[PDB]
C-alpha cells in the first residue's frame, strides 16, 4: 500500500501545469484569438474533439506550455476572496434572542423576505418590487443582520465594506464586479455591506490621490447596483453610523 | 561504421497514415511503429506504418499493453506477407524536429536489438503544403562526444546538402545524434492513380451558370467599375508630382486604382469568355 | 515555380502567433509594431501583405516576433 | 507440436430433427464436438475449432476460433432446417482452410452427413481428383440415417485416399438410435 | 530446457533454463544476451504478460516454447 | 523572395530614443525601458544626431 | 436515402498499396476488405480501411470466406485506437462487378445496417471519376423474381482535408493545370468533357448490339429513358430562341468590348511608365 | 528507491503560490485510445489552480504527492 | 540583495523574500554561520 502511494506520486509528478486563458473572439473553425490574463494575448489552436462551438466569448480556457493551443476549457471560477466572505457566519442568532424591534422586522421582511418567494401581488398591483433599502440609528443593528442572515442557507453574501479596496492598480472595482456576477449566478442572492459608509465617501475637489480610483470603483458600484441589469431576486442590505457623509446619488 | 550517405527510402504510402495519425491528435506527442524490409549497410526501406494505444502528459508520452503490439504483428503477417518494425517515430506538434531528453530515451531502449532503429519526427503544422519538415534521426555515442572524436567517416558528398535549423541546433544536434538525408519512392503502381484520381469533375462546365444572373452579375462587377475607373480618372492626374517611390509608401492605407482596376478585367473576361463558349457548343451538339 | 516559392512563402504564417496593433512604417518591406507588451520593434514585412489593408490590427510571430 | 487444422462441419439438415437419438440429434452430435475440440485442443494447443455447415446456405456460423463460447451460443435453437447440398460442401470445406493463418498445417477435415445426398458420382470424382491435385485427407464420418452403406461415399474415399494417400477412412453409420458417444470412439483413439 | 521469443522485428532467440527459474531470470538472461534492461522487458506467451516473481511451472511454458517481447515504450 | 524565410526569422530592431552622444561615438539612448549607451553605426555621423 | 459519398484519398490509396502486396498471386484474385468510416449528416464518410483475406475458386463461384476473427479483433482494435472511427461498410476492388457481391453485402450486414461498397480502379484510364459506389436496395415487384434484389448507384466523389490537403500537394509535384484563368475550363471541361460525352454515346451503343443477335432479354425497363431523350432532344432553330440568342450575344459581348478597351489604355499608361524611366537615366547615368 | 527519486526531483527551491479554487469537474466524454493520455479527462478528482506573485495561473489535473483535504479556497 | 522571512529548527528551510521576483522556500550556504539569517534581516543571494 506505501509503495502504491509512492507510485501514485510518481506516475503524479509527470504532469505539467496549464496556461490559465481567456478568449475575446474567433475567426475560424480554428483560428482562435484568446488572451491570458497573464497579459498578452496570441493566435492558438484547438483540439478536435472538444465541442468547438460552446466556446463563446466569454468562456475561460486553458492552455498548454510547450506549444500554447487550446486542450482543454473550464467553467466559472469565483475569487476565493469572495468565497471566504461569503459562508463563514453560522451564528445560532435567532428572532427570539432579539426584540424591540418588531416593525423593524416585518419592515426589513417584506423587502427581503417576501418577493424570494411569492410575486403575484405585485404584478397583480403591477409595480416591481424594490431593489436595495438600509436602516440607520449600539441598537443591534449588525446583530439583527447576522440574525436574520440564519433564514435562507442559501443565499446570504456579507461584506465588511471595507477590505474590499487593495494595493494593487485597481482590481478592487473588479471585486464588486465578480460580486454582481455571482449574484446573478444564483438569482435568490443577498449580498451585505457593513457600515458601507466608509467606503460610501461623498464628493471631493481631488484632495488626496487615492481618492480618485476609490470614487472609480464608486462610480462603479452605482453603476453596477442599478443601470442595465433587471435588478430581480437580489437586495442589497447596508447600514451606517452617520447616514449624512454619503453621496446624495447613492 | 558508416558513410553519412545513408539515404532512406520510404514509400508513398505511409507518409499518410504518419500525419493523419500524427494531426488527428496533434498537441499531444503521438507515436507508432515503423514496420519495414531491411537492405545493405547503407540504405533502409520502411514501406508499413501502425500506432497503438499511448498514454500521455503535457511532456511525456508513454505506451500501454504490450500485447497489443504480437497480436497487431501477427494480422499483418497473415494479411499481406510478413515484415520486421523497420524503426518507430513520434511527432512534435509545431515545434520542428529534434530528439529531447525523454525522446532520446525510448530511442536508445531501440537501439540494442538492431542498430539501424530510425528516429522520425513528423510535424503536422510546419507543413503547409509543399515542404513537410520531416528530418529522420539516428543516436551517435556520447562516449565518442567524450573523446572529442568526430564520427561517422565522410565518404560521400551527399551528406552535408541540407541544412540544419538553428533551433534543432540548440538542441541536442549535433552532439549526440545526426540527420538523415531522404527521398521518396515513386512508381506509375501509385503516382499515375493518385494524380488521375484526386481532383476530378463530370459535368462542370458542360453546364450553364444561372442564365438570368450571369448577366446580372455582368453589371454588379461593372458598376463599381465605373467609379475606380473615377479613382483611375483621378491617380494619374496626380502624376509629375512627388517622386513616386513616394507614391509606393504612402498609399499604404487606401486602395490605389491602378492594381485594383485590371483585376476585374481578368474576372470580367473570363466568367464571358466561358460563358458565351459554352453556350454556343449545346447548339451545335444538341440537335 | 515562382507560384511553388509563392505559395510555400507561408511557413511563417504558421498558428503560435501573438495578437498586436501596427503602428507606422518608414520604408517600403518593413515598419515598427505594437503589441500588448507594450515595447515596440522594427521588423520587416512579407509578400502576401496587402500593404493596402494597412489602425492595424496585426498579429505577430512568436519567437522573432515580425510582420505576418 | 504437429501442425495440423481441426475443421468440423456440422450437419443443420431438416433430416436431423427428430428424436430418435436420446436427448437430441443436436445435442448427442454437440457433446461429440465438444470432446474432440476438447481432444484437439490439449493434444495440440495450435488448434482452433470453427463449424461450418453443408447445407444450402453455406454459412459461416461461427468463426474458425479457439474460442467454443460462440459454438456453445449458436448451436443452441440453431434451426438444423434445410435441404442439403453436398456438392458445394468440398468447396466450403477447401476453400475455408486456404483462409486459414498456416499452409504448413495438415489439412484435416471432418464431415457429418446425417441426411440423404443427390450429388452426381461423377461430379465428385471429379473434385477427389482435385482433391488429389489439392493434397487432402478428410475422414467422412456418418451420422443419422441416409441411403445405408453409404452410397457415393465409399467410392469418394477410395478416390481420396488413391495415389499414395491410403491413410483416409469412412465411418459408416449404424442405423439404430444408440448413445453416439461410443460410435465415435474410433476416431477419437487413432486415425 | 531452452525457451523462445521473437521480438517485433521478427527476431528468433533461445534461452537454456530450468522450470524453477523466474522470469526475472531470463529478464537478466537476455539482458546480457540483448543489451536491453528489464525495464522494458513486456514479454508476452500465449497472448499474455508474465510477472517476474512465478516459476515456469506457473504458465506451462515448455523448453522451445515461441514467446514474445515487445519493449515498455515511454518516450515524449 | 526566397530567401525572407530565412531573413524574417531574424529578431526586429529597437526603438531608442536620444537625449544626447558624447565621445568615442557612444550614445545615451532611452527605451518605458532604462536607458544604455552604446557605439553608433559607422555610417551615421553624430552632428546629424 | 444517402445523398452522396465522401472519399478520402488515403483510403483511396489504402487499397493500391494491398493490391500490390497480393500481386504476386498473379492468377486472379480481387481485393476485398473492410471499409471504415462514420456517416454524419445524411453525407456517406470514409476514412480507414484494410483487407480482409479472400479467395475464390472459379468452379461453383459461390464459395466466399470472411475471416470474421481477423474482421472481430482488428476493427477491435481500430474500435480502441479511434472511437471516432467505425464500420461503414465494405469494399472491393472492383474492375467489372464480380458476382459474389450480392450476398458478401447480405453476410455483412448485421454490423452497418446500409453496408455500402465501394468499387475503385486498379488500372487507371477514363474520363470520368474512377470510384463507384452502390447502394442495396430490394424489391417484391415489376417482373423478375419474387425475391429480387439490384444494386444502385449513389454519386461518389473524393472528399478532402486540410489534414491531407498538406499531403497529397506534396506528393504530386508533377504536370499540373493550376491558374485556373480562361484557359483552365476549355481544358478540365471543354477539351475534356465534350470527349467525357463521347463514352456515354458509345456506351448506349455498346447496349445496343443485341438488335437481333446479342444476348436474350430484350428491353422492358431499358427504352422508357431512350424513348424519352429522343423526346427531351431540345428545342430546334426557328423561334426566337435564334432572336433571344443573338439578343444576348448582342449583351455579353458589350461588356467584353467594355473591358477590352480598358485593357489598351492600363498597358499604355505603363507605357509612358517606361518612357519615364528610359529618357530620365540615360543624361543622369548615361 | 521512488520516495529517493522524489527527493532528487523535490529540491530545494520552490515556488510559492495562494491558493485560487480547488476544479471537480467530471472526466471528459468520450475517450478513446490510440492517442489516449492518462493524465487529461480519466477521472473527477482532483484539480485546483493557484497563482505565484510573479502573476501566472496554471491549471494542475494532478494534486501531486499531499492532499488536499486538508487545504481550502 | 535578498530579505528574509522565516525559517524552521533542525533543517534549512528558510523562507526568502525579494523585490519583483516572487518568495522561494530557500537555503543558505554552508560557507557561513548557521545562526545569524534570523528575521527581520537583509541578505545576499546568488542568481542562480
Ligand atoms: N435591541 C437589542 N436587544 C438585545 N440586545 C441588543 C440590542 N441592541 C444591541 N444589543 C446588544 O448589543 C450588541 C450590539 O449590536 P450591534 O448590531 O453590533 O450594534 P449596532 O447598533 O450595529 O452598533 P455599531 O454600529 O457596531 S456602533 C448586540 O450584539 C447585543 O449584544
Ligand atoms: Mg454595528
Ligand atoms: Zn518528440
Amino acid at each position: 500500500k506505501q509503495y502504491e502511494k509512492s507510485e501514485n506520486d510518481l506516475k503524479a509528478l509527470q504532469s505539467v501545469g496549464q496556461i490559465v486563458g481567456e478568449v475575446l473572439k474567433q475567426l475560424t473553425e480554428e483560428k482562435f484569438i484568446v488572451k491570458a490574463t497573464n497579459g498578452p494575448r496570441y493566435v492558438v489552436g484547438c483540439r478536435r474533439q472538444l465541442d468547438k462551438s460552446k466556446l463563446k466569448p466569454g468562456t475561460r480556457v486553458a492552455l498548454d506550455m510547450t506549444t500554447l493551443t487550446i486542450m482543454r476549457y473550464l467553467p466559472r471560477e469565483v475569487d476565493p476572496l469572495v468565497y471566504n466572505m461569503s459562508h463563514e457566519d453560522p451564528g445560532n442568532v435567532s428572532y427570539s434572542e432579539i426584540g424591540g424591534l418588531s416593525e423593524q422586522i416585518r419592515e426589513l421582511r417584506e423587502v427581503i423576505e417576501l418577493p424570494l418567494t411569492n410575486p403575484e401581488l405585485f404584478q397583480r398591483v403591477g409595480i416591481i418590487p424594490p431593489k436595495g433599502c438600509l436602516l440607520y440609528g449600539g441598537t443591534g443593528k449588525t446583530l439583527l443582520a447576522r440574525a436574520v442572515a440564519s433564514q435562507l442557507d442559501c443565499n446570504f453574501l456579507k461584506v465588511v465594506s471595507s477590505s474590499i479596496v487593495d494595493k494593487y492598480i485597481g482590481e478592487s472595482a473588479r471585486l464588486i464586479r465578480e460580486m454582481f456576477n455571482y449574484a446573478r449566478d444564483h438569482q435568490p442572492c443577498i449580498i451585505f455591506m457593513d457600515e458601507i459608509d466608509a467606503i460610501g465617501g461623498r464628493r471631493f475637489s481631488e484632495g488626496t490621490s487615492a481618492d480618485r480610483e476609490i470614487q472609480r470603483t464608486l462610480m462603479e458600484l452605482l453603476n453596477q447596483m442599478d443601470g442595465f441589469d433587471t435588478l430581480h431576486r437580489v437586495k442589497m442590505i447596508m447600514a451606517t453610523n452617520r447616514p449624512d457623509t454619503l453621496d446624495p446619488a447613492l | 561504421a558508416v558513410d553519412t550517405a545513408e539515404q532512406v527510402y520510404i514509400s508513398s504510402l505511409a507518409l499518410l497514415k504518419m500525419l493523419k495519425h500524427g494531426r488527428a491528435g496533434v498537441p499531444m506527442e503521438v507515436m507508432g511503429l515503423m514496420l519495414g524490409e531491411f537492405v545493405d549497410d547503407y540504405t533502409v526501406r520502411v514501406i508499413d506504418v501502425f500506432a497503438m494505444p499511448q498514454s500521455g502528459t503535457g511532456v511525456s508520452v508513454e505506451a500501454v499493453d504490450p500485447v497489443f503490439q504480437a497480436k497487431m504483428l501477427d494480422m499483418l503477417k497473415q494479411t499481406g506477407r510478413p515484415e520486421m518494425v523497420v524503426g518507430w517515430y513520434h511527432s512534435h506538434p509545431g515545434f520542428g524536429c529534434w530528439l529531447s531528453g525523454v525522446d532520446i530515451n525510448t530511442q536508445q531502449s531501440f537501439e540494442a536489438l538492431s542498430e539501424r532503429a530510425v528516429a522520425v519526427v513528423v510535424d503536422p503544422i510546419q507543413s503547409v503544403k509543399g515542404k513537410v519538415v520531416i528530418d529522420a534521426f539516428r543516436l551517435i555515442n556520447a562516449n565518442m562526444m567524450v573523446l572529442g572524436h568526430e564520427p561517422r567517416q565522410t565518404t560521400s558528398n551527399l551528406g552535408h546538402l541540407n541544412k540544419p535549423s538553428i533551433q534543432a541546433l540548440i538542441h541536442g544536434l549535433n552532439r549526440h545524434y545526426y540527420s538523415i538525408t531522404i527521398n521518396y519512392r515513386k512508381n506509375e503502381l501509385e503516382q499515375k492513380m493518385l494524380l488521375n484520381l484526386h481532383k476530378k469533375s463530370w459535368m462542370e462546365g458542360l453546364t450553364l451558370q444561372d442564365y438570368s444572373e450571369h448577366c446580372k452579375h455582368n453589371e454588379s462587377v461593372v458598376k463599381e467599375m465605373l467609379e475606380l475607373a473615377k479613382n483611375y480618372n483621378k491617380a494619374v492626374e496626380e502624376e509629375d508630382k512627388m517622386t513616386p517611390e513616394q507614391l509606393a509608401i504612402k498609399n499604404v492605407g487606401k486602395q490605389d486604382p491602378k492594381r485594383h482596376l485590371e483585376e476585374h478585367v481578368d474576372v470580367l473576361m473570363t466568367s464571358n469568355i466561358v460563358q458565351c463558349l459554352a453556350a454556343m457548343l449545346d447548339t451545335v451538339v444538341f440537335k | 515555380e515562382f507560384l511553388h516559392a509563392q505559395e510555400e512563402v507561408k511557413r511563417i504564417q504558421s498558428i503560435p502567433l501573438v495578437i498586436g496593433q501596427f503602428l507606422e512604417a518608414v520604408d517600403q518591406n518593413t515598419a515598427i509594431v505594437g503589441s500588448t507588451t507594450g515595447s515596440n520593434y522594427y521588423v520587416r514585412i512579407l509578400s502576401t501583405i496587402d500593404r493596402e489593408l494597412l489602425n492595424a490590427s496585426v498579429a505577430l510571430h512568436k519567437h522573432s516576433n515580425a510582420l505576418v | 507440436m504437429v501442425l495440423e487444422s481441426t475443421m468440423v462441419c456440422v450437419d443443420n439438415s431438416e433430416y436431423m430433427r427428430n428424436g430418435d437419438f436420446l436427448p437430441t440429434r443436436l445435442q448427442a452430435q454437440q457433446d461429440a464436438v465438444n470432446i474432440v475440440c476438447h481432444s484437439k485442443t490439449r493434444s495440440n494447443p495450435e488448434n482452433n475449432v470453427g463449424l461450418i455447415t453443408l447445407a444450402n446456405d453455406c454459412e459461416v456460423l461461427t468463426t474458425l476460433t479457439p474460442d467454443t463460447g460462440r459454438i456453445l451460443s449458436k448451436l443452441h435453437t440453431v434451426q438444423p432446417k434445410g435441404k442439403i447440398t453436398f456438392c458445394t460442401g468440398i468447396r466450403v470445406a477447401h476453400l475455408a482452410l486456404k483462409h486459414r493463418q498456416g499452409k504448413n498445417h495438415k489439412m484435416r477435415i471432418i464431415a457429418f452427413v446425417g441426411s440423404p445426398v443427390e450429388d452426381n458420382e461423377k461430379d465428385l470424382v471429379k473434385l477427389a481428383k482435385r482433391l488429389k491435385k489439392e493434397k487432402v485427407n478428410v475422414d467422412i464420418i456418418n451420422f443419422g440415417e441416409e441411403e445405408v452403406n453409404t452410397e457415393k461415399l465409399t467410392a469418394f474415399v477410395n478416390t481420396l485416399n488413391g495415389k499414395d494417400g491410403t491413410g483416409s477412412h469412412l465411418v459408416t453409420v449404424p442405423p439404430g438410435p444408440s448413445l453416439a458417444d461410443a460410435l465415435i470412439s474410433s476416431p477419437i483413439l487413432a486415425g | 530446457m531452452q525457451i523462445f521469443v521473437k521480438t517485433l522485428t521478427g527476431k528468433t532467440i533461445t534461452l537454456e533454463v530450468e522450470p524453477s527459474d523466474t522470469i526475472e531470470n531470463v529478464k537478466a538472461k537476455i539482458q546480457d544476451k540483448e543489451g536491453i534492461p528489464p525495464d522494458q522487458q513486456r514479454l508476452i506467451f500465449a497472448g499474455k504478460q508474465l510477472e517476474d516473481g512465478r516459476t515456469l511451472s506457473d504458465y506451462n511454458i515448455q523448453k522451445e516454447s515461441t514467446l514474445h517481447l515487445v519493449l515498455r515504450l515511454r518516450g515524449g | 523572395l526566397r530567401e525572407e524565410l530565412q531573413l524574417l526569422q531574424e529578431q526586429g530592431s529597437y526603438v531608442g530614443e536620444v537625449v544626447r552622444a558624447m565621445d568615442k561615438k557612444k550614445v545615451l539612448v532611452k527605451v518605458p525601458e532604462g536607458k544604455f549607451v552604446v557605439d553608433v553605426d559607422k555610417n551615421i555621423d553624430i552632428n546629424d544626431v | 436515402a444517402v445523398q452522396k459519398v465522401v472519399v478520402h484519398p488515403l483510403v483511396l490509396l489504402s487499397v493500391v498499396d494491398h493490391f500490390n502486396r497480393i500481386g504476386k498471386v498473379g492468377n486472379q484474385k480481387r481485393v476485398v476488405g473492410v471499409l471504415l468510416g462514420s456517416w454524419q449528416k445524411k453525407v456517406l464518410d470514409v476514412s480507414n480501411s484494410f483487407a480482409v483475406p479472400f479467395d475464390e475458386d472459379d468452379k461453383d463461384d459461390s464459395v466466399w470466406f470472411l475471416d470474421h476473427d481477423y474482421l472481430e479483433n482488428m476493427y477491435g482494435m481500430f474500435k480502441k485506437v479511434n472511437a471516432r472511427e467505425r464500420i461503414v461498410g465494405w469494399y472491393h476492388t472492383g474492375p467489372k462487378l464480380h458476382k459474389n457481391d450480392i450476398a458478401i453485402n447480405e453476410l455483412m450486414k448485421r454490423y452497418c445496417p446500409n453496408s455500402v461498397l465501394v468499387i475503385i480502379d486498379v488500372k487507371p484510364k477514363d474520363l470520368g471519376l474512377p470510384t463507384e459506389a452502390y447502394i442495396s436496395v430490394e424489391e417484391v415487384h415489376d417482373d423478375g423474381t419474387p425475391t429480387s434484389k439490384t444494386f444502385e448507384h449513389v454519386t461518389s466523389e473524393i472528399g478532402a482535408e486540410e489534414a491531407e490537403e498538406v499531403g497529397v500537394e506534396h506528393l504530386l509535384r508533377d504536370i499540373k493545370d493550376t491558374t485556373v484563368g480562361t484557359l483552365s475550363q476549355r481544358i478540365t471541361n471543354q477539351v475534356h468533357g465534350l470527349k467525357g460525352l463521347n463514352s456515354k454515346l458509345l456506351d448506349i451503343r455498346s447496349y445496343l448490339e443485341k438488335v437481333a443477335t446479342g444476348k436474350l432479354p430484350i428491353n422492358h425497363q431499358i427504352i422508357y429513358q431512350l424513348q424519352d431523350v429522343f423526346n427531351l432532344l431540345p428545342d430546334v432553330s426557328l423561334q426566337e430562341f435564334v432572336k433571344a440568342f443573338y439578343l444576348k450575344t448582342n449583351d455579353q459581348m458589350v461588356v467584353v468590348y467594355l473591358a477590352s478597351l480598358i485593357r489598351s489604355v492600363v498597358a499604355l499608361h505603363n507605357l509612358i511608365n517606361n518612357k519615364i524611366a528610359n529618357r530620365d537615366a540615360e543624361k543622369k547615368e548615361g | 528507491e521512488n520516495s529517493e527519486k522524489i527527493k532528487v526531483n523535490k529540491t530545494l527551491p520552490y515556488l510559492v503560490s495562494n491558493v485560487i479554487e480547488l476544479l471537480d469537474v467530471d472526466p471528459n466524454d468520450q475517450e478513446e485510445d490510440g492517442a489516449n493520455i492518462d493524465l487529461d479527462s480519466q477521472r473527477k478528482g482532483k484539480c485546483a489552480v493557484i497563482k505565484t506573485s510573479t502573476r501566472q495561473t496554471y491549471f494542475l489535473p494532478v494534486i501531486g504527492l499531499v492532499d488536499a483535504e486538508k487545504l481550502k479556497p | 540583495c535578498t530579505k528574509i522571512i522565516n525559517a524552521d529548527s533542525e533543517d534549512p528551510k528558510y523562507i526568502i523574500n525579494v523585490k519583483q521576483f516572487a518568495k522561494f522556500v530557500v537555503d543558505l550556504s554552508d560557507q557561513v554561520a548557521p545562526t545569524d539569517i534570523e528575521e527581520g534581516m537583509r541578505v545576499g543571494v546568488d542568481r542562480n
